[PDB]
Protein backbone atom coordinates (compact mmCIF):
# COMPACT_ATOMS: atom_id res chain seq x y z
CA UNK A 1 0.00 0.00 0.00
CA UNK A 2 0.91 3.70 -0.50
CA UNK A 3 0.90 3.78 3.81
CA UNK A 4 3.74 1.06 3.91
CA UNK A 5 5.96 0.84 1.30
CA UNK A 6 9.82 1.04 3.06
CA UNK A 7 10.71 0.96 6.84
CA UNK A 8 12.33 4.45 6.14
CA UNK A 9 10.10 5.99 3.67
CA UNK A 10 7.03 4.27 3.60
CA UNK A 11 4.96 7.48 1.90
CA UNK A 12 6.84 8.62 -0.32
CA UNK A 13 4.34 9.37 -3.38
CA UNK A 14 3.88 13.27 -1.55
CA UNK A 15 8.12 13.12 -2.09
CA UNK A 16 7.75 11.72 -6.38
CA UNK A 17 7.40 7.50 -5.62
CA UNK A 18 10.38 7.47 -8.61
CA UNK A 19 11.59 4.15 -7.12
CA UNK A 20 10.45 1.07 -6.80
CA UNK A 21 10.34 -1.97 -3.83
CA UNK A 22 12.02 -4.78 -3.83
CA UNK A 23 10.49 -7.68 -1.65
CA UNK A 24 13.25 -10.36 -0.75
CA UNK A 25 11.88 -14.15 -0.84
CA UNK A 26 13.75 -14.80 2.43
CA UNK A 27 11.98 -11.61 4.25
CA UNK A 28 8.69 -10.56 2.20
CA UNK A 29 9.37 -7.37 3.45
CA UNK A 30 8.33 -4.28 1.29
CA UNK A 31 11.83 -2.42 0.95
CA UNK A 32 12.71 0.58 -1.44
CA UNK A 33 15.38 1.10 -3.82
CA UNK A 34 17.36 3.69 -2.12
CA UNK A 35 17.32 2.15 1.30
CA UNK A 36 18.38 -1.30 -0.13
CA UNK A 37 21.29 -0.30 -1.93
CA UNK A 38 22.93 0.71 0.85
CA UNK A 39 22.44 -2.66 2.49
CA UNK A 40 23.71 -5.41 0.44
CA UNK A 41 26.99 -3.02 -0.16
CA UNK A 42 27.93 -3.55 3.01
CA UNK A 43 27.26 -6.89 3.92
CA UNK A 44 24.19 -9.49 4.42
CA UNK A 45 22.30 -8.41 7.23
CA UNK A 46 17.94 -8.49 8.45
CA UNK A 47 15.86 -5.78 7.80
CA UNK A 48 14.84 -3.83 10.68
CA UNK A 49 11.25 -4.55 8.87
CA UNK A 50 9.24 -4.23 12.38
CA UNK A 51 12.13 -5.70 13.86
CA UNK A 52 12.90 -8.02 11.94
CA UNK A 53 15.97 -10.73 11.86
CA UNK A 54 15.60 -12.55 8.85
CA UNK A 55 19.42 -12.37 7.00
CA UNK A 56 18.55 -10.52 3.56
CA UNK A 57 21.16 -11.72 1.14
CA UNK A 58 22.33 -9.99 -1.78
CA UNK A 59 20.86 -9.19 -4.93
CA UNK A 60 18.19 -12.65 -6.05
CA UNK A 61 15.00 -9.73 -5.61
CA UNK A 62 12.11 -9.45 -7.58
CA UNK A 63 9.58 -7.59 -9.16
CA UNK A 64 6.18 -8.00 -7.60
CA UNK A 65 2.63 -7.39 -8.72
CA UNK A 66 1.40 -8.13 -5.61
CA UNK A 67 -0.29 -11.37 -4.78
CA UNK A 68 -0.16 -10.55 -0.67
CA UNK A 69 2.17 -12.63 1.15
CA UNK A 70 1.10 -16.31 0.53
CA UNK A 71 -0.20 -16.56 -3.46
CA UNK A 72 3.20 -14.89 -4.09
CA UNK A 73 5.09 -17.56 -2.05
CA UNK A 74 3.18 -20.54 -2.89
CA UNK A 75 3.62 -19.50 -7.32
CA UNK A 76 7.15 -20.04 -6.39
CA UNK A 77 6.93 -23.26 -4.25
CA UNK A 78 4.87 -24.91 -6.70
CA UNK A 79 6.82 -24.25 -9.55
CA UNK A 80 10.05 -25.12 -7.47
CA UNK A 81 7.72 -28.37 -7.35
CA UNK A 82 6.79 -28.79 -10.86
CA UNK A 83 10.72 -28.69 -11.38
CA UNK A 84 12.08 -31.55 -9.84
CA UNK A 85 9.41 -34.13 -10.06
CA UNK A 86 8.65 -33.09 -14.04
CA UNK A 87 6.00 -35.35 -15.42
CA UNK A 88 6.76 -38.23 -13.97
CA UNK A 89 4.26 -40.75 -13.90
CA UNK A 90 1.89 -38.32 -15.51
CA UNK A 91 1.94 -38.43 -19.43
CA UNK A 92 4.35 -41.33 -19.71
CA UNK A 93 1.63 -43.22 -20.92
CA UNK A 94 -1.68 -41.91 -21.18
CA UNK A 95 -2.42 -42.28 -17.35
CA UNK A 96 -5.41 -40.50 -15.88
CA UNK A 97 -5.92 -41.66 -12.21
CA UNK A 98 -2.47 -42.55 -11.91
CA UNK A 99 -1.73 -39.40 -12.69
CA UNK A 100 -4.40 -37.77 -10.15
CA UNK A 101 -2.77 -39.59 -7.57
CA UNK A 102 0.31 -38.32 -8.78
CA UNK A 103 -0.36 -34.83 -8.81
CA UNK A 104 -2.62 -35.01 -5.79
CA UNK A 105 0.15 -36.22 -3.92
CA UNK A 106 2.34 -33.15 -5.42
CA UNK A 107 -0.56 -30.88 -4.64
CA UNK A 108 -1.13 -32.33 -0.47
CA UNK A 109 2.98 -31.94 -0.22
CA UNK A 110 2.72 -28.16 -1.89
CA UNK A 111 0.17 -27.66 0.83
CA UNK A 112 1.94 -28.83 3.50
CA UNK A 113 5.31 -27.22 2.45
CA UNK A 114 2.78 -23.87 1.74
CA UNK A 115 0.89 -24.51 5.76
CA UNK A 116 4.28 -24.92 6.88
CA UNK A 117 2.95 -27.94 9.23
CA UNK A 118 5.67 -28.80 11.74
CA UNK A 119 9.21 -29.32 9.60
CA UNK A 120 8.58 -32.65 9.36
CA UNK A 121 6.79 -33.60 6.37
CA UNK A 122 8.65 -30.58 4.97
CA UNK A 123 11.47 -31.35 5.55
CA UNK A 124 10.03 -34.77 4.47
CA UNK A 125 9.88 -33.54 1.32
CA UNK A 126 13.15 -31.78 1.24
CA UNK A 127 14.47 -35.37 0.95
CA UNK A 128 11.97 -36.33 -1.28
CA UNK A 129 12.52 -33.30 -3.06
CA UNK A 130 16.52 -34.32 -2.79
CA UNK A 131 15.16 -37.42 -4.00
CA UNK A 132 13.65 -36.14 -6.86
CA UNK A 133 17.00 -34.36 -7.60
CA UNK A 134 19.16 -37.74 -7.27
CA UNK A 135 16.68 -39.12 -9.48
CA UNK A 136 16.91 -36.88 -12.55
CA UNK A 137 21.02 -37.25 -12.61
CA UNK A 138 20.73 -40.90 -12.67
CA UNK B 1 -2.46 31.30 33.18
CA UNK B 2 -1.03 31.79 29.66
CA UNK B 3 1.32 29.08 30.40
CA UNK B 4 -1.43 26.67 31.09
CA UNK B 5 -3.32 28.07 28.28
CA UNK B 6 -0.99 27.07 26.18
CA UNK B 7 -1.38 26.17 22.18
CA UNK B 8 -3.61 29.03 20.78
CA UNK B 9 -5.35 29.20 23.41
CA UNK B 10 -3.29 32.67 24.81
CA UNK B 11 -1.39 33.55 22.21
CA UNK B 12 -0.04 36.13 24.33
CA UNK B 13 2.95 38.47 23.85
CA UNK B 14 6.23 37.41 25.81
CA UNK B 15 8.08 40.55 25.60
CA UNK B 16 10.76 39.35 27.95
CA UNK B 17 11.43 38.28 31.35
CA UNK B 18 12.71 41.36 32.78
CA UNK B 19 9.15 43.04 31.03
CA UNK B 20 7.42 40.15 32.40
CA UNK B 21 5.96 38.61 29.41
CA UNK B 22 4.36 41.80 27.78
CA UNK B 23 1.35 39.99 26.84
CA UNK B 24 -1.43 40.53 23.76
CA UNK B 25 -4.67 39.71 23.03
CA UNK B 26 -4.45 36.84 20.48
CA UNK B 27 -5.83 33.34 19.79
CA UNK B 28 -4.44 30.84 16.79
CA UNK B 29 -6.32 26.93 15.92
CA UNK B 30 -3.53 25.51 17.28
CA UNK B 31 -0.79 27.77 18.56
CA UNK B 32 1.97 25.26 20.32
CA UNK B 33 2.81 22.29 18.22
CA UNK B 34 6.55 23.02 19.08
CA UNK B 35 7.61 19.27 17.72
CA UNK B 36 9.82 20.65 14.99
CA UNK B 37 13.16 20.65 16.26
CA UNK B 38 15.50 23.80 15.57
CA UNK B 39 17.21 21.31 13.35
CA UNK B 40 14.67 21.25 11.12
CA UNK B 41 14.90 25.15 11.75
CA UNK B 42 18.15 25.97 10.37
CA UNK B 43 17.33 23.74 7.13
CA UNK B 44 14.09 25.59 6.47
CA UNK B 45 16.46 28.94 6.32
CA UNK B 46 19.04 27.41 4.33
CA UNK B 47 17.31 27.15 1.10
CA UNK B 48 17.55 29.78 -1.44
CA UNK B 49 14.33 29.86 -3.79
CA UNK B 50 14.84 30.38 -7.28
CA UNK B 51 12.22 33.15 -8.20
CA UNK B 52 9.35 34.31 -10.66
CA UNK B 53 8.13 31.37 -13.10
CA UNK B 54 11.37 29.41 -12.38
CA UNK B 55 10.34 27.40 -9.50
CA UNK B 56 6.67 26.40 -10.83
CA UNK B 57 8.85 25.02 -14.30
CA UNK B 58 11.47 23.30 -11.79
CA UNK B 59 8.12 21.51 -10.07
CA UNK B 60 7.08 19.77 -12.96
CA UNK B 61 10.83 19.19 -13.29
CA UNK B 62 10.17 17.49 -10.02
CA UNK B 63 6.68 16.88 -10.24
CA UNK B 64 4.53 19.42 -8.91
CA UNK C 1 44.33 -6.49 -16.39
CA UNK C 2 47.44 -7.33 -18.32
CA UNK C 3 47.50 -5.67 -21.69
CA UNK C 4 49.02 -5.35 -24.65
CA UNK C 5 49.73 -1.61 -25.61
CA UNK C 6 51.98 0.12 -28.87
CA UNK C 7 53.34 3.11 -26.87
CA UNK C 8 55.80 5.38 -27.33
CA UNK C 9 58.34 7.39 -25.61
CA UNK C 10 60.83 10.77 -26.49
CA UNK C 11 64.60 10.28 -25.13
CA UNK C 12 67.36 12.20 -24.12
CA UNK C 13 70.90 11.36 -24.76
CA UNK C 14 74.24 12.79 -23.65
CA UNK C 15 76.12 13.98 -26.73
CA UNK C 16 79.17 11.74 -25.73
CA UNK C 17 76.82 9.15 -26.78
CA UNK C 18 76.81 9.94 -30.33
CA UNK C 19 78.82 7.26 -32.04
CA UNK C 20 77.45 4.64 -35.15
CA UNK C 21 76.41 1.92 -32.17
CA UNK C 22 74.19 4.24 -30.67
CA UNK C 23 70.76 2.86 -31.43
CA UNK C 24 72.26 -0.16 -29.17
CA UNK C 25 72.74 2.43 -26.49
CA UNK C 26 69.43 3.41 -27.35
CA UNK C 27 68.42 -0.10 -26.73
CA UNK C 28 70.13 0.30 -23.49
CA UNK C 29 68.44 2.92 -22.15
CA UNK C 30 64.66 1.31 -23.54
CA UNK C 31 64.91 -1.44 -21.12
CA UNK C 32 66.25 -0.32 -18.01
CA UNK C 33 64.06 2.85 -17.64
CA UNK C 34 60.57 1.13 -19.17
CA UNK C 35 60.38 -2.54 -18.56
CA UNK C 36 60.20 -2.77 -14.58
CA UNK C 37 58.04 0.36 -14.12
CA UNK C 38 54.78 1.81 -13.61
CA UNK C 39 52.78 4.67 -15.10
CA UNK C 40 49.35 6.22 -14.07
CA UNK C 41 48.16 6.34 -17.38
CA UNK C 42 48.72 2.64 -18.45
CA UNK C 43 49.27 1.02 -15.44
CA UNK C 44 52.39 -1.36 -14.17
CA UNK C 45 54.81 -1.39 -16.76
CA UNK C 46 56.14 -5.42 -17.73
CA UNK C 47 57.84 -6.22 -20.97
CA UNK C 48 58.64 -4.84 -24.16
CA UNK C 49 57.75 -7.30 -27.40
CA UNK C 50 59.86 -7.61 -30.43
CA UNK C 51 63.33 -6.07 -30.02
CA UNK C 52 64.37 -6.07 -33.51
CA UNK C 53 61.18 -3.89 -35.66
CA UNK C 54 61.47 -1.08 -33.38
CA UNK C 55 61.01 2.56 -34.37
CA UNK C 56 63.74 4.44 -33.80
CA UNK C 57 62.07 7.26 -36.14
CA UNK C 58 64.83 10.26 -36.33
CA UNK C 59 66.77 12.63 -34.02
CA UNK C 60 66.33 16.75 -33.02
CA UNK C 61 68.66 18.72 -31.16
CA UNK C 62 67.15 20.83 -28.32
CA UNK C 63 68.60 24.50 -28.56
CA UNK C 64 70.31 24.41 -24.97
CA UNK C 65 72.36 21.72 -23.47
CA UNK C 66 73.42 20.07 -26.90
CA UNK C 67 71.44 16.82 -26.05
CA UNK C 68 69.44 14.72 -28.94
CA UNK C 69 65.62 14.32 -28.55
CA UNK C 70 63.92 11.51 -30.12
CA UNK C 71 60.54 9.46 -30.31
CA UNK C 72 60.83 5.89 -30.09
CA UNK C 73 57.73 3.46 -30.73
CA UNK C 74 57.29 0.00 -29.90
CA UNK C 75 55.37 -2.80 -28.44
CA UNK C 76 55.14 -3.64 -24.81
CA UNK C 77 52.44 -5.30 -22.12
CA UNK C 78 51.43 -3.28 -18.93
CA UNK C 79 49.28 -4.26 -16.26
CA UNK C 80 46.30 -1.92 -15.23
CA UNK C 81 44.05 -2.57 -12.57
CA UNK C 82 40.81 -1.62 -12.56
CA UNK C 83 37.19 -1.05 -10.64
CA UNK C 84 35.26 -4.03 -9.89
CA UNK C 85 37.89 -6.38 -10.51
CA UNK C 86 38.00 -9.53 -9.35
CA UNK C 87 41.85 -11.07 -8.93
CA UNK C 88 43.81 -13.28 -6.36
CA UNK C 89 47.01 -12.94 -4.37
CA UNK C 90 48.76 -13.36 -1.06
CA UNK C 91 49.09 -11.35 2.31
CA UNK C 92 52.89 -9.79 2.94
CA UNK C 93 52.26 -7.14 5.30
CA UNK C 94 49.28 -7.08 8.08
CA UNK C 95 47.85 -4.65 10.39
CA UNK C 96 45.20 -4.04 12.95
CA UNK C 97 43.13 -2.67 10.38
CA UNK C 98 43.26 -5.22 7.82
CA UNK C 99 46.06 -6.75 5.69
CA UNK C 100 47.95 -5.74 2.81
CA UNK C 101 48.03 -8.38 0.03
CA UNK C 102 50.69 -8.69 -2.91
CA UNK C 103 49.20 -8.82 -6.26
CA UNK C 104 51.94 -9.55 -8.88
CA UNK C 105 53.89 -6.52 -8.57
CA UNK C 106 51.29 -4.48 -6.57
CA UNK C 107 50.53 -4.50 -3.39
CA UNK C 108 47.16 -3.84 -1.90
CA UNK C 109 45.60 -3.21 1.24
CA UNK C 110 42.32 -4.09 2.54
CA UNK C 111 40.27 -2.77 5.07
CA UNK C 112 38.92 -4.11 8.12
CA UNK C 113 35.86 -2.11 7.89
CA UNK C 114 35.41 -4.06 4.04
CA UNK C 115 35.48 -7.17 5.75
CA UNK C 116 33.18 -9.41 7.37
CA UNK C 117 31.73 -8.97 10.81
CA UNK C 118 32.41 -12.46 12.04
CA UNK C 119 36.10 -11.95 10.68
CA UNK C 120 38.41 -10.88 13.86
CA UNK C 121 41.64 -9.80 14.16
CA UNK C 122 44.03 -12.12 16.06
CA UNK C 123 46.62 -9.76 17.90
CA UNK C 124 48.87 -12.17 20.37
CA UNK C 125 49.34 -14.88 17.21
CA UNK C 126 52.66 -14.64 15.88
CA UNK C 127 52.32 -13.93 12.79
CA UNK C 128 49.21 -11.82 14.19
CA UNK C 129 45.97 -13.43 12.01
CA UNK C 130 42.54 -12.52 10.72
CA UNK C 131 40.68 -15.36 12.30
CA UNK C 132 36.67 -15.81 11.20
CA UNK C 133 33.98 -18.07 11.33
CA UNK C 134 35.58 -21.14 9.96
CA UNK C 135 38.84 -19.83 8.26
CA UNK C 136 42.54 -17.91 9.48
CA UNK C 137 43.69 -15.85 7.10
CA UNK C 138 47.08 -15.20 7.67
CA UNK C 139 50.52 -14.65 5.15
CA UNK C 140 50.94 -17.13 3.28
CA UNK C 141 47.30 -18.00 2.69
CA UNK C 142 45.63 -16.76 -0.79
CA UNK C 143 43.17 -15.00 -0.80
CA UNK C 144 40.38 -13.88 -3.49
CA UNK C 145 40.26 -9.88 -3.65
CA UNK C 146 38.04 -7.83 -5.67
CA UNK C 147 39.39 -4.41 -6.23
CA UNK C 148 36.73 -1.64 -5.35
CA UNK C 149 38.61 1.28 -5.78
CA UNK C 150 42.27 2.66 -7.27
CA UNK C 151 44.50 5.46 -7.32
CA UNK C 152 45.89 6.38 -10.11
CA UNK C 153 49.45 8.92 -9.43
CA UNK C 154 52.18 8.90 -11.84
CA UNK C 155 54.73 6.17 -11.35
CA UNK C 156 52.56 5.13 -7.58
CA UNK C 157 49.51 3.26 -8.63
CA UNK C 158 47.73 2.27 -5.92
CA UNK C 159 44.35 0.36 -5.11
CA UNK C 160 41.37 -0.47 -2.44
CA UNK C 161 40.05 -4.48 -1.94
CA UNK C 162 37.53 -5.84 -0.31
CA UNK C 163 36.57 -10.17 0.68
CA UNK C 164 32.60 -8.71 2.22
CA UNK C 165 30.36 -10.36 -0.48
CA UNK C 166 29.64 -13.85 -1.38
CA UNK C 167 32.38 -16.38 -3.12
CA UNK C 168 35.10 -14.08 -2.07
CA UNK C 169 37.72 -14.34 1.25
CA UNK C 170 40.07 -16.69 1.16
CA UNK C 171 40.69 -19.23 -2.40
ZN1 LIG D 1 13.19 4.79 3.26
ZN1 LIG E 1 13.02 -9.59 6.80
Amino acid sequence: ENKDMCPICKTDRYLSPDVKFLVNPECYHRICESCVDRIFSLGPAQCPYKGCDKILRKNKFKTQIFDDVEVEKEVDIRKRVFNVFNKTIDDFNGDLVEYNKYLEEVEDIIYKLDHGIDVAKTEEKLRTYEELNKQLIM
Amino acid sequence: TINQLEEDSKILVLRTKKDKTPRYVWYNSGGNLKCIDEEFVKMWENVQLPQFAELPRKLQDLGL
Amino acid sequence: MFFIKDLSLNITLHPSFFGPRMKQYLKTKLLEEVEGSCTGKFGYILCVLDYDNIDIQRGRILPTDGSAEFNVKYRAVVFKPFKGEVVDGTVVSCSQHGFEVQVGPMKVFVTKHLMPQDLTFNAGSNPPSYQSSEDVITIKSRIRVKIEGCISQVSSIHAIGSIKEDYLGAI
